[PDB]
């Protein structure tokens, strides 16, 4: 429902950045960097949900989803 | 494809066909006024109610 209070603690909004390599072909995999965006304490053992990586032209060039590795 | 779109720059119209919101707020009020006046009043009187005899010729 539109009018409701959700107060989550296990979810963080993040920005994912990656490099599109030369001569990249569909189906190949690349590394991504996940950075928190607002008042999140940690991203220790989180899992990145399906994220479309846009280019400068605002077109989806990659789809990101995986487990984050934080140093510790 | 839509071409380079910035990420932190505000959404402004850049090309032909882009839309922009105008908040029409006009309030013009001009005025002028002027006046002029003049007046002039005069009275004169001289009455020899009782003329002395040495002055009755004048």
């Amino acid at each position: 429902p539109t009018g409701t209070n959700m107060q989550l603690k296990n979810v963080a909004a993040v920005m994912v950045t990656a490099s599109y390599p030369p001569f990249a072909r569909q189906g190949q995999t690349i590394d991504v960097v996940v950075s928190s965006m607002g008042n999140a304490k940690s991203l220790r053992g989180g899992t990145l949900l399906m994220t479309p990586l846009k280019g400068v032209d605002s077109q989806v060039y990659a789809l990101a989803q995986g487990n984050i590795l934080v140093g510790g | 494809n839509y071409g380079y779109q910035p990420l932190f720059e505000d959404r402004r119209p850049r090309n032909i066909g882009d839309t922009l919101t105008i908040v029409l707020q006009e309030n013009v009020s001009a005025s002028k006024s002027s006046s002029a006046n003049a007046s002039r009043d005069g009275k004169t009187s001289f009455g020899f109610d009782t003329v002395p005899r040495y002055l009755q010729g004048l």
